[PDB]
Formats: C-alpha cells, sequence, structure tokens
RNA sequence: AAACCGGGCACUACGGUGAGACGUGAAAACACCCGAUCCCAUUCCGACCUCGAUAUGUGGAAUCGUCUUGCGCCAUAUGUACUGAGAUUGUUCGGGAGACAUGGUCCAAGCCCGGUGA
RNA sequence: AGGCUCAAGCUAAGAUUCUGCUCGUGAGCGUAAUGGUAUAAGCCUGCCUGACUGUGAGACCGACUGGUCGAACAGAGACGA
RNA sequence: GCUGGUUUUCCGCGAAAUCUAUUUCAGUAGAGCGUAUGAUGUCGAUGGCCCGAGGUAGAGCACUCAAUGGGCUAGGGUGGCUUACCAACCCCAGGGAAACUCCGAAUACAGGCCGUUCUCGUUUGUACAGACAGACUUUUGGGGUGCUAAGAUCCAAAGUCGAGAGGGAAACAGCCCAGAUCGUACGCUAAGGUCCCUAAGCAAUCACUUAGUGGAAAAGGAAGUGAUCGAGCGAUGACAACCAGGAGGUGGGCUUGGAAGCAGCCAUCCUUUGAAGAAAGCGUAAUAGCUCACUGGUCUAGCUCCAUGGCACCGAAAAUGUAUC
C-alpha cells in the first residue's frame, strides 16, 4: 500500500581484477545471471559464481563480436 | 576577402580562453588526408565575427577562403598562404559568440563534400502561390560533393513553376558534372504547396 | 538570514594575496614542468623570498 | 575455442570431415601447426590403394591407418571435435570406431 | 501540452543544468526562431500562454496572415509532473499530488520557430512572448 | 627446386558485414546436378541433413574464391559538454568525451595435403 | 543422451493458418523486477531419479548467532558409444 | 534507564555521536574509534609506473515510454468518377527521459612493482573504559519540501567545532589564517589591512563613474558617459533648418437617413505625372481642411544607426531612533 522497502545488500559484483593472483576455490566474482563468462581454469556454481582452479594471475578477454567477456586465467 | 592569422600551440580550456579574451579565434586548416596534418592558426575575432554576418549566409562556409598565415611580427610578414574551405564553424550557443574555425585545404583542385543553400526565386508568380499556395520548405540546404574550382556560390532554385501540388525534388536542381548529388537519393522533395485556407 | 554570515567584499589589499599565491604556484608549477627530467634548468634564484 | 580450458591441458585433437571424392581427418596439437598425424585418402600412396574413397570402407580404412600411425608415433590418446552439423553415426561413426579398435582410448 | 498516455509518474525533481549541448544550434523546421538565453523551468500553462499570444497575434494581423496560415512549433513539451502538498500539512507521511507538468529549458533550446511571411511582424511578435514566459528569450533565425 | 593454385587447420574486425554489377571451373580441386536400397531425413515429405552413386556436365553467379564500388570498425584533428585539485564566493593548474571532420577498410604470418613443370 | 531455434516485419495466404526472405534479442524461462541466455537455461523424444550417504581444499559477506559458492575424497548409482 | 552532587597537584596519550540488535530511543550490549603493556611483524603512511571489469556527469535515439513537422499512402468518410475532408504503414528531418542505452569521460577503487617516510604509528594477546542526542558551510551534488533547497529535515563525500585557545569577519562555537610547554618591552610572515578611531601609503601607473553607486533586492523602462569593430551618408553636399502642394479617375466601388481621407467594408488599381494613400491621425450630421507618407533651391558639415561591450540610472515601502559602509 505504501512505499519503502529494500533488501539486504546481496554483495554482488567482481572482486579479484587484471593481474591480482587467485588460488583454487577463490570466487572471483558474484554475478544473477553471467555476465562474464567462464574463462580458463574456472568453474561454475549454482548461482553462477566464477571462482579460480588454479594458482596464477587473471585477465579478461573481450570478443569483439557479440561483446561477450570472458574471465580467464593465466597459470605457470 | 584575405582572411589574416596568427598561429597557436594549444588544445583545449586553458590558453583558447585567453585567446579569445583578448578577441581570437581559434581554429585549424588541414588537408583532406590522413594522420591529418596541417598548422594549428588563430584567425582574429574581428575578422570572423564581421565576415560571416556579411555574406548574410547563415553557412557562408560554402565559400573557399584564402588565408594570409603570418609568421613573424607587425601587421604581418608576408608568410605561407592556404587555400582551404570552411567546412564547420561553432558558433557558441550563449549569444552568437564564435568558438572554432575548421578549414580543410583544397588548393590543389581536389574535391570536397559541401553545403548549398536553395533559395526561392520563383515566389513572385507561381499558380499554386496565386492561389495562395503555402509549402512546408522540406530542405533548405544540402550537400555536395566536387572540385574545389569550380565551387558554386549557391544554387538558386527555380519555383516559378511549382504547380498547385506538385513539388521540386533533388534532382530538379541545376547542378553541374562532377558535382554528383550521389549522396542523397534525389526521391527528397525540396518543397511543395497545398491550399491550405484563402 | 538568522545568523549573519557576512560577505567579504574582495578588495584591492586582497586582490593583493591573490595574486601572491598566484605568482607563488606560478613558480612552483614552473620548476615542476621543468623538471620533465633529472635536470637543473631553472634559473638560480627565483624571487620566492620577496614573498610578503 | 571449443573446449574452455579447464584442469588438464589435453592436446592432440582428431577431426574429420568429408569432401564427396575423399575422406580427409587430422590429429592436431594446440600449437596447431604441426598436425601430429595426418590420414586422408587424397595421399599419394593412397589414391590408388584404397578405391572406393568416399564410403564407410575408406572411412574406417582411414580411421585403422591413422591408429597404427598413432600408436606407433607415441601419441596413446586424442580428444574428439565433431564440427558443427556431423554426429556418431556414420562417415565419423566408422572413423571412431577404427581408432577405437585401433587401440587408442579417446 | 501533457504526456497524457501511462508515465512512471512521480519523476524526481532533478536539479536544473548550467548549459546544452554544447554545438550551436541551428533551427529545426522555419525561417525565424527564438532560443532560451538562460536554463530554468516552465509551467505547461505559461508555455501554452506563450502560444496563445503568438497564434492569436498573426490571427489579429490577418492582414498577414489571411493569405493562408503562418506556421509555428512550439518544441518544448512539458515532461516532469511538478508535485505539491496542500496548503496547511505535516510535512512528510509522503508526496505531494501530481498538480502540474513542467519542462527543462537548457541554454539553446529553441522555444518558437516560425515562418510568418513578415519579418517585421516576426520580430514584433519576437518580444510579445518573453514577457507572458519566464525565461530571457532570444531572436534568432535560420 | 621458388613459386602458384586448390583443399583442411590457424591467425585476425583495417583482417566484419550485408548489397549489386562483374571475371569464373575442367588443369587439378570444391560444390551442385541423381536416387533413397539397407544406416540416417521428416513430429507429412530427400526441402535440410544423411546414406548411394557422378570418369568429366554447371559455376543455376545456387554457396563457394575471385574484380572493383559499398557494407563496421580502426585511427586521429579543432574544439566545446563533464570533471579533478584549488577559493579572487571558483580570472589558476591539469584531465577531456558524445556529436561534427578526415582517412584506412591493410603492409603481414604460419602448418599439413593434392595438383600445375619440379 | 540427442535433436530442434525463437518473437516481430514483407509475398502468397489469411487462420490452430501456411511457407521463404529481413529482422537480432525484442520470444522463452511457473511467479514481480532486474541481470541472464541462440550450442542454449528455451522447445521436443527416450531413458531414469545424484529433488543421493558420508566428507569437503579454499573463499564471499557479515557485530554475533550465522548464510553463500566450492575444486576434491570415499561410497551405492543413473544417462551415455 | 530519571534530576542533582562526587573535595589535592603535575605530566603522558587521547575518541566518539557511525553500524547491527533489542517491548528500543532518555538506554545497553556487539563491531568500528581511546589507553597500558607485551609479543609478532618494513607491517602502515604514502607518490610514481604498469595493468584491471567499470556504465555516473555528459551524451545520443540504436531498444522500451512519451513524443513534433513533413513526404506517400493503405485504409476511412463524402457525393458517385472522386474528395483542400481522415490517412495507418513506411520514410525524411528533431530529439525528450531515476527507473531508456547505439556511446561515454574526469574521479574514486582492486593489485603487483618501485621510491617516500617514522618515536610501529601494524596485527595480535591481556586487562581498562568513554561514546551510540552531534551542529554548520549564504561550500558543491543529491532525494523530501515551500515552488528549487527553513538556522529543516536525510544522505554523498570534505573541513571547522564539539575536546582548539590565538590574530580577520565592527560584535560572531560550526566561515579566513593558525595548533598556546614556559619566560622575553626581540625579529620575518600568515589572515586581512595603510585619510582618521587603528599599527601600517590622502602611495604610484593607466583608464572608468560623479550614483554615496560602493554602502542590499528582479522582469522591464531609460539618447547617461568613455572606448571598439562594422556600415549608411556626405563640397553630384551629409543631416538640423526656411520657404511648398499631398493633385485630377477621386467624392473610387460598396454600405449608408448622411462617407469626399478618416461610423463602416472591398479596393491599392487609373492618369496628371512636382508630390500623392483610393489621404495617417482628428473630426466635420457628409463636408472642407490640415498635416501625413510623399517637397527645389539654401543649409556646410562630419553626421546616423549596428553591436563588442564597461560603470552609471529607474523600478526599490515598516513598524522606539539614522539603523543595510
Amino acid at each position: 500500500t505504501k512505499n519503502g522497502r529494500d533488501s539486504n545488500p546481496k554483495f554482488l559484483g567482481v572482486k579479484k581484477f587484471g593481474g591480482e593472483s587467485v588460488i583454487p576455490g577463490n570466487i572471483i566474482v558474484r554475478q544473477r545471471g553471467t555476465r562474464f563468462h567462464p574463462g580458463d581454469y574456472v568453474g561454475i556454481g549454482k548461482d553462477h559464481t566464477l571462482f579460480a582452479l588454479k594458482e596464477g594471475r587473471v585477465r579478461f578477454e573481450k570478443s569483439k563480436i557479440t561483446g561477450r567477456k570472458w574471465i580467464h586465467v593465466d597459470p605457470i | 576577402q584575405t582572411i589574416q592569422a596568427i598561429p597557436r600551440e594549444a588544445t583545449g580550456r586553458g590558453v583558447s580562453a585567453r585567446d579569445r579574451t583578448i578577441g581570437r579565434i581559434p581554429a585549424v586548416v588541414f588537408p583532406q588526408s590522413l594522420v591529418s596534418r596541417k598548422q594549428l592558426l588563430t584567425a582574429d575575432k574581428k575578422q570572423i565575427k564581421s565576415i560571416i554576418d556579411s555574406v548574410g549566409l547563415p553557412f557562408f562556409c560554402s565559400t573557399t577562403f584564402q588565408l594570409q598565415i603570418r609568421a613573424g611580427q607587425g601587421s604581418s610578414t608576408l608568410v605561407e598562404s592556404g587555400r582551404v574551405l570552411p567546412l564547420k564553424v561553432h558558433r557558441d550557443e550563449e549569444t552568437g559568440k564564435i568558438l572554432n574555425l575548421v578549414f580543410v585545404w583544397a588548393d590543389d583542385g581536389e574535391k570536397l563534400k559541401v553545403d548549398v543553400p536553395v533559395v526561392f526565386k520563383g515566389l513572385d508568380h507561381c499558380p499554386g502561390l496565386q492561389k495562395g499556395g503555402n509549402l512546408r520548405t522540406i530542405r533548405s540546404t544540402l550537400k555536395l560533393l566536387g572540385p574545389a574550382e569550380h565551387i558554386p556560390s549557391k544554387i538558386e532554385v527555380d519555383v516559378s513553376n511549382l504547380d498547385i501540388e506538385d513539388k521540386v525534388l533533388l534532382q530538379d536542381v541545376v547542378f553541374h558534372p562532377s558535382l554528383k548529388l550521389l549522396s542523397k537519393n534525389e526521391t527528397m522533395p525540396v518543397c511543395k504547396i497545398v491550399a491550405t485556407s484563402p | 538570514g538568522g545568523l549573519l554570515w557576512k560577505r567579504i567584499k574582495l578588495t584591492p589589499t586582497r586582490k593583493a594575496n591573490a595574486k601572491t599565491r598566484l605568482r607563488r604556484v606560478w613558480q612552483n608549477e614552473a620548476v615542476l614542468r621543468a623538471c620533465g627530467e633529472s635536470d637543473a634548468p631553472n634559473p638560480p634564484g627565483a624571487s620566492n623570498t620577496k614573498s610578503s | 575455442r571449443p573446449p574452455r580450458l579447464f584442469d588438464y591441458l589435453k592436446p592432440y585433437v582428431l577431426k574429420m570431415h568429408f569432401t564427396n571424392k575423399f575422406v580427409h581427418a587430422q590429429v592436431i596439437h594446440s600449437p596447431t601447426a604441426t598436425v601430429a598425424c595426418s590420414a586422408s585418402s587424397q595421399e599419394k600412396a593412397l589414391r590408388e590403394t584404397m578405391d572406393i574413397t568416399r564410403d564407410v570402407a575408406a572411412a574406417s580404412k582411414i580411421g585403422k591407418i591413422l591408429g597404427e600411425r598413432l600408436l606407433m608415433k607415441d601419441i596413446p590418446a586424442v580428444t574428439i571435435q565433431m564440427k558443427k552439423e556431423q554426429r556418431y553415426h556414420g562417415k565419423v561413426k566408422a572413423v571412431i570406431d577404427s581408432v577405437r579398435e585401433a587401440g587408442v582410448k579417446l | 501540452l501533457y504526456p497524457k498516455r501511462t508515465k512512471y509518474s512521480k519523476y524526481r525533481k532533478g536539479r536544473c543544468s548550467r548549459g546544452c549541448k554544447p554545438d550551436g544550434t541551428k533551427l529545426g523546421f522555419g525561417r525565424y526562431g527564438i532560443k532560451s538565453c538562460k536554463a530554468g523551468c516552465l509551467s505547461y500553462r505559461a508555455i501554452e500562454a506563450a502560444r496563445r499570444a503568438i497564434i492569436g497575434h498573426f490571427h489579429r494581423a490577418m492582414s498577414g496572415q489571411f493569405r493562408r496560415n503562418g506556421k509555428i512549433w512550439v518544441r518544448v513539451f512539458a515532461d516532469l509532473p511538478i508535485t505539491g502538498k496542500p496548503t496547511e500539512v505535516r510535512m512528510g507521511r509522503g508526496k505531494g499530488n501530481p498538480t502540474g507538468w513542467i519542462a527543462r529549458v537548457s541554454t539553446g533550446q529553441i522555444l518558437f520557430e516560425m515562418d510568418g511571411v513578415s519579418l517585421a511582424n516576426a520580430r514584433q511578435a519576437a518580444t510579445l512572448a518573453a514577457h507572458k514566459l519566464c525565461l530571457s528569450t532570444k531572436f534568432v533565425q535560420w
């Protein structure tokens, strides 16, 4: 009947940026659907979380066609 | 109508500000090529502000212009000259001041894409005009390709035979060869008339 | 309008201190923009001390 | 692009295709220039020996030939990359069955 | 004069701007026109009142209008529903009831454009709108 | 042999993308032309896929690779909008788009396999 | 496991209509909104029940109580060549 | 859980009014923030390089919603072929927006690497607590508001105050400058100021205004003054100015009980041609007339309007007494 409601801040978003190292199990981003598709050495949850699978740096990749981005890992 | 100029070594705010404030226009000549490369000048604001009104055409840029580009001291020293067309005049919103004068070179006779109006002439006598026929002049100015040499001063259309419910399309304009319209299909009407209310 | 925060008028003897800090930062960024390399190209003893 | 590298690098992908004159197939590396194995019916030594170079006979033949040229050349496993319209029935079924019975494991 | 059809409504007021899109404008549809020197806000009744002024002016000078029509465009349209509480109420407990639309007017928009066969009796109606409008405008032309 | 053409992989947006006119094969190659018998195709159907056959038929410009206009991006110009730090209640110092303008729509790089004399 | 590509626009045709060209995310997802998606998460057919027991390396966020994703291990399994 | 009271001294450090929860608001616990000390730390402070997804200000219409004009029309209406009457669609321009995104900066931010730096200022153990009522910027950008910002309320970042004394703002928590350990009749600035109260120039140089503007307040009105680019004009005379009709078709045509220029409509057309409109205003019961656009010489000279603009003016009325340097 009136306004003024909201919700606990779910804290989505992107944590690990280009170059910041990772370790297996370490979540990189939390998204609602799939804003970034998984790249190299990356899994996916139910909520489509992206996490690293091997040690190493990370980078993004921007498929110039269809503008779809992928978050891929640079291991050894 | 030789315009005069003195160079500037500038970019955006900070310096063009003082140029304007003492009275000076930051302008740029460059060739139809690429990176784009000609000197970076300042016309005098007195010279340009008076010139646009004198032509009486807010698109005066239809006319090739000629530059003395003084490099030195005094009223001038004869230096590098320019035969450039005005392709863009950035007139300030605020009151009618001026911000930027864009000059592309055409000295070589090389072709350009320029602006020409369509001034209505036959309006003295026209059958619909004497029925009273009035109109919505969909197009008042257009862009024509073509060389630097034979550039027209304007297009003075011939509306004397604007039939009661007829129209002058783009094809009916009095062009010249090598001034290929070619950038708009001639199916765009440049006027009409309709008998609305006596 | 309740508590009267007066409006100090910019006056020639304050224009004084304006142009003061102006010429000061002028020297400052001048010698910084000189230091675009590890060189010493700034004429000795730009005023800096008449600053007063 | 296809595999979206997951945990264990797996080079040496087998992929095959069929012009209606010759069956061609390759097992290619991740450097993907030096074809680790290249088995085609178009070959010099295979235009003449193999006669019906477009049916399942030439298919399974090329599969066997390869699988042996593979087991003997020390690439004891391989991953399949079927193109977009393929399907494990017929002309690729032959390549697959033949390289799977040649000894290789997929 | 009204965005009568369904719209989100209860628009955030939003503060007024110091400028317009930076390219010096040209005219959209007619020979002579008018432009806003200073930004601000105009109410739908205000703009409609200026339109009444101009239409009725040419109508009056039918002497220059009895030929056919003297065509005019007004190029601003009310956008934001200006809301307001009653004249006696404790602040809060909700938002106002929508009581009149408004239209952001930047520093270079063309409010009026038209081709009245007489430049004289067009500039003569130029100054006859800033009287009935909120802002300070300027007589421009093509 | 150096090199070319064709086929597969690969790389790439200046290396894409429609559009239209072209130039077109057989020398080789690819495609199509022709059927549907078992494997496949259809929620009806060789239309699409497939399986089965073409000994030299057509490039139907069917696709195809080719030739130039023309199709997005790439690169940058003058400025403005915005903004950072500042208080001369913004006379300084920086950063600077969208749109308008121009030009390019690459120079280049592999690996295998068949062929053109080798 | 596999197959299938929408919705809208134009010709026929105009009805549960129908079939190609253009369209490019506008369809679709039980449910509000938003982010998702063209292999698809969508639609269809078959199969079944991992709508498992026992653990979870590491991380995300949080006053705290807590809650979220997880590569990996053992098991009895399903679908699949 | 509320009000008040808590008696000696010096030195060291030094916060908060934010968050979550609660029969919770006037509280109290848990985090953040203070202190003492010890342990474990080049940890932190920060600038530079590099590299990292950004979708805000701006922007635009390529999507959803609202949307202006035009082109050609499906389709309508209207009489019977055809319609200045409606015209979808589609296209051309134009461009709106917290919940639109073809685009999209300055920032801020994540990280690594280097310098910078300290009296560890870090993390953490162990004991102490205070605080959970915060104000303001004629700051700047945002929601509610009066209408668009009440010394309001509630948030974003900043600072001051609170717990900060000192010089400026006449006096002044929240603005300017700036951190008092103590003594000193020492010295150079800061902030702002130099006719006097009040310490310091009726300083100089170049112009502007003569309104007490300064030393309060808008749309509009208004030959103010001085500069500046234009342009029109000019010894075929530039303007001021004297001297002269504004004619006959004409009293046009119409209305009209009366219209010739003028209660009032068409008409702007005839011709003389020195002028001339079917007389501009005023009226005359129509009249007439003026003078009006429209005149020849004389004038004898720099004149006039275009704005770039600068400082003036007018609008601009309260209460004890000038009372807004």
